[PDB]
């Protein structure tokens, strides 16, 4: 902290220790996509 | 000759019972890197 007082009868307020913890926030997302079994299925079983 | 030669390559290779349902969790991780939810004996 920057301290500072002074004064003649001024009242000086003491030394100041701060520490502060601060969180993270999570926000996990999601796009759903689709393959149809019909789009699997022509790798997975082989026409002529 | 021919015809039950390809049919003895069918008819003698599979163990596992819906074998190419496995053959689609393996040829789904291949293209997009571990999938999961492969292995679930439960149905959600």
């Amino acid at each position: 902290v920057p301290r500072v007082a002074t004064g003649a009868g001024i009242p000086t307020s003491r030394q100041t220790t701060v520490m502060v913890s601060k969180y993270s926030e999570k926000s996990p997302i999601t796009i759903p996509f689709e393959i149809s079994a019909a789009c699997l299925t022509h790798l997975k079983e082989t026409f002529e | 000759s021919f015809g039950p030669m390809k049919r003895e390559v069918m008819e003698f290779d599979p163990e596992d019972p819906y074998k190419v349902s496995k053959m689609r969790k393996l040829e789904r991780s291949i293209a997009k890197g571990y999938v999961y939810g492969a292995d679930h004996q439960a149905i959600t």
